[PDB]
């Protein structure tokens, strides 16, 4: 007979292990890109001298070689980087073959198949489908996180704590993340699929997948109903007929399920903790590190100036005008990448925020926003970092307002009151770890004003 | 522009009694804001800058008799005098200053009082003026009401226009009277061609004219 | 003690430019909130908002006249200028200035006349008005004038007629030992005249 495969043994339990996918509720081949796996092909017969395997790997409804969404590549003796396969042992009809995939590589399902050149034939054959997820523990992945302890919170834990109350009194909530639950990383694999860039172009979309910055402004956009159908409608309004009262959810298991097999339509409803604790489960199952932060005194800047701008009459009377606010708290998310568009220095925790608060191109979504980049208010850098400077470290400032001349005027300023107890919960424990030095300089120093300065600056380049 | 439109123009009431003004403007003068209406009531008596009696519509100013109240909101307002004094005579304006500042065209606010009849009084031109060549003779209606007079010059009983003048002060702050002025001029070449000047006044408080001639050369 | 005056030429040829000065004091125009402001009124009409200048100089303009007009000020001096280019007779009229705070314009200053006109001045003559009393204020240009008796002595039952502007384009009014004292201050003539 010619050539042709019989069977072939995934070594799945093993595979999973090695790749830290073991966690997930799930039978499928779970695995993280840029790291080998191995498999046993058993075949009819030896491969002979005149015969060729070709393995061909592709991802999403129109791969491309050109846009590394399809990969072919010869069973070989050596490894060439990219995607390979290697002959490590023969033994009767069995092939012991160890494949790589790069670092690079888009995440999401693939399908696998085998082609055979034997006795000027050609086979081509199904071998399977996998899912490639962002690998955190490889040191040449965007997504790279080098401390042990650190990677078991930010990527294996699916329980967490988060901050709420005010910033007189800050409570505690307790979140069920639950990505390893079944189904739950299939449908957050879902949302890329859902999304405005997908149904625009999803060639595109797809091939931008090896990127951890686009992954995570899209889930920013998609758990939230607005502007696409995603994950959750919000509802500040204190009335909830016809959907669940904001608080009575405690995880993200039942929102995502309910979204799925409601087919796909907005869970009713979410409020800000709720967004961020659907939006860390679907960046954890990804493999993107990732953590809930909550900052007290939160504001909401409407014009782009970095200040929270009160008014009164020269005469002292309040009056009712302008749009920005202050939350007593507001919750978001951190994503652990590199950022390769802004540089060296701008790597580590990046903003991602899914509560629709301000449009950033037309659609609510947020971030990310680079950490680094906030505290020394280089706020001219992607993405919407303008409007989270000012959530953290807004001035606060009264206004008089003369009607008649319609002349405006400062009044006083309060630059300490906005962003305060930044919180996010501890590695491995329950305690309350502040990130505030983290999001500015200290209230008070120089430095602060410093970047304060800077800042306003560069919102007027 | 806002405008501002006051009415009625002109009112004479009797001491003691209520003088209303209104005023209108082409848009709201209330800022919901701070629910303050954006309008104020000066007065301006005769010869003076004028002074501010009202703001925000209904404040009084600092030493404004409580007299004086202003009401109304948006775009209809009204000034009201409780108890018109002799010296309240004035013109009343309203003034927006919702969008800088406007103000209404005035009020005149006049007491009214029992009817005065004029002392008429003539007087020939002076030898000083005759020298420089022209001769201004000058008729005097002395504190009178109301105001509605008639004055008609004749020489040698031909009737003049064309030559004279009239000038009429503001009611007097005290007793409410008005007092009146007429010039009539010629040349001296002129002057000199006639005999009898005559100065012939109507007036209500007269129960029929009164005439005040002059001979030239006394 | 907020007290404003006014203080320029009474007399502008048309095409050139008034200058007016308003010296105030009583109040700073360095303290925060302060505004002053210019109001005109043409002879026997309404008044007319004409500029305004805050304490950090922020100006505001009558927007049709706009173009035409430019507020200064100096605190040094207690000082507040307007410049209005192109003067023309129908901007004849009393020009004031006045503080703003927090309200509206509530403190005004005396008024100066401003008389657009390419005639020039001439003081009065003064003629006596035989008692058998007054005396004749003609010929004056432009106004004002004021009168008074006795050098104010007199006051209880005087009356100084208006002005009547004659066909020659000069001014002229009455009023009613007795000496009048006419200044006119446009030509420094001030005259002092006896009554028979
Ligand atoms: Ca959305
Ligand atoms: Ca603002
Ligand atoms: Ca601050």
């Amino acid at each position: 007979a010619a050539l042709g495969v019989q069977s072939i043994n995934w070594q799945t339990a093993f595979n999973r292990q090695a790749h830290h996918t073991d966690k997930f509720s799930s039978q499928e081949l779970i695995l993280r890109r840029g790291q080998n796996f191995q498999v046993l092909m058993i075949m009819n017969k030896g491969l002979g001298s005149n015969e060729r395997l070709e393995f061909i790997v592709s991802t999403g409804p129109y791969p491309s070689e050109s846009a590394m969404t399809k990969a072919v590549f010869p069973l070989s003796n050596g490894s060439s980087g990219g995607w390979s396969a290697v002959l490590q042992a023969s033994n009767g009809n069995t092939l012991t073959i160890s494949i790589s995939s790069p670092a690079s590589a888009p995440i999401g399902r693939y399908t696998m198949a085998l082609q055979i050149f034997s006795q000027g034939g050609i086979s081509s054959v199904k071998l399977g489908t996998f899912i490639l997820l962002f690998n955190p523990w490889l040191n040449v992945d965007s997504v790279f996180m080098g401390n042990h302890a650190e990677r078991e919170e930010y990527v294996q834990e699916d329980a967490g704590i988060i901050f709420v109350g005010s910033t007189n009194r800050i409570g505690m909530i307790g979140w069920n993340f639950g990505q390893f639950e079944e189904d739950i990383l299939s449908i957050c694999l879902s949302i890329l699929d859902r999304s405005l860039n997908f149904r625009r172009d999803a060639a595109t979309d797809v091939a931008s997948r090896n990127d951890p910055k686009y992954v995570g402004r899209v889930l920013s956009a998609m758990i939230n109903s607005n502007d696409d159908n995603g994950v959750l409608a919000g509802n500040w309004s204190g009335t909830y007929t016809g959907g669940r009262d904001p608080r009575s959810w405690n995880g993200s298991v039942e929102i995502l399920k309910n979204w799925k097999k409601s087919g796909f339509s907005p869970v009713r409803y979410g409020q800000c903790w709720v967004f961020a604790g659907t939006l860390n489960t679907a960046l954890r199952s990804l493999g993107i590190p990732s953590r809930v932060i909550t900052n007290f005194n939160s504001a909401h800047d409407t014009d782009r100036n970095l200040s929270v701008d009160v008014y009164y009459d020269p005469m002292g009377n309040p009056l009712d005008k302008g749009s920005d606010s202050v939350w007593n708290f507001h919750v978001w998310n951190e994503g652990w990448f590199v950022r390769s568009d802004l540089g060296p220095s701008y790597g580590g925790w990046q903003v991602l925020d899914a509560t629709p608060q301000e449009r950033s191109q037309g659609v609510f979504q947020c971030g990310p926003a680079s950490v680094i980049g906030v505290r020394e208010g280089d706020v001219q850098l992607n993405f919407d970092m303008p409007f989270i400077f000012a959530e953290v470290n807004a001035d606060r400032i009264t206004w008089l307002y003369d009607n008649t001349t319609g002349k405006q005027w400062k009044n006083s300023v309060n630059s300490h009151t906005i962003g305060r107890y930044i919180s996010t919960k501890a590695v491995g424990s329950n305690a309350r770890m502040d990130v505030t030095d983290k999001y500015k300089y200290p209230e008070g120093s120089d430095q602060e004003r410093q970047v304060f300065q800077k800042a306003l600056g560069k919102l007027k380049p | 522009d806002i405008v501002m439109t006051q009415s009625p123009d002109s009112l004479a009431v009797s001491l003691g009694e209520r003088a209303t003004i209104n005023c209108k403007s082409s848009q709201s003068v209330l800022y919901s804001s701070n629910n303050k209406n954006y309008l104020a009531w000066y007065q301006q008596k005769p010869g003076q800058p004028p002074k501010l009696l009202i703001s925000w519509a209904s404040t009084r100013e600092s030493g404004v008799p409580d007299r004086f109240s202003g009401s109304g909101s948006g775009t209809d307002f009204t000034l009201t005098i409780s108890s018109l004094q002799a010296e309240d005579v004035a013109v009343y304006y309203c003034q927006q200053y919702y969008s800088l500042w406007t103000f209404g065209q005035g009020t005149k606010v006049e007491i009214k009082r029992t009817v005065a009849a004029p002392s008429v009084f003539i007087f020939p031109p002076s030898d000083e003026q005759l020298k420089s060549g022209t001769a201004s003779v000058v008729c005097l209606l002395n504190n009178f009401y109301p105001r509605e007079a008639k004055v008609q010059w004749k020489v040698d009983n031909a009737l003049q226009s064309g030559n004279s003048q009239e000038s009429v002060t503001e009611q007097d702050s005290k007793d409410s009277t008005y007092s009146l002025s007429s010039t009539l001029t010629l040349s001296k070449a002129d002057y000199e061609k006639h005999k009898v000047y005559a100065c012939e006044v109507t007036h209500q408080g007269l129960s029929s004219p009164v005439t005040k001639s002059f001979n030239r050369g006394e | 003690q907020i007290t404003l005056k006014e203080s320029g030429p009474t007399l502008v040829k048309p095409t050139q430019t008034l200058t007016l000065t308003c010296t105030f004091s009583g109040f700073s125009l360095d303290t925060s909130g302060v505004s002053v402001g210019w109001i005109r009124q043409p002879p026997g009409k309404a008044l007319e908002w004409l500029a305004l200048i805050f304490w950090d100089d922020d100006k505001r303009y009558s927007p049709s006249l706009k173009s035409r007009l430019t507020i200064t000020k100096d605190t040094s001096k207690n000082q507040v200028v307007l410049t209005m280019t192109n003067m023309e007779p129908v901007d004849t009229a009393t020009y004031y200035c006045a503080h703003r705070f927090v309200g509206t314009l509530d403190v005004w200053g005396q008024g100066t006349t401003v008389t657009v006109s390419s005639a020039s001045t001439k003081g009065p003559s003064v003629f006596p008005l035989a008692p058998s009393l007054g005396c004749l204020v003609k010929d004056y240009f432009p106004e004002p004038v004021t009168v008074s008796w006795n050098s104010g002595a007199l006051t209880s039952g005087v009356h100084t007629f208006p002005a009547v502007l004659q066909s020659s384009g000069l001014y002229s009014l009455s009023s009613v030992t007795y000496i009048c004292n006419v200044n006119h201050k446009p030509s420094n003539t001030k005259v002092d005249k006896r009554v028979e």
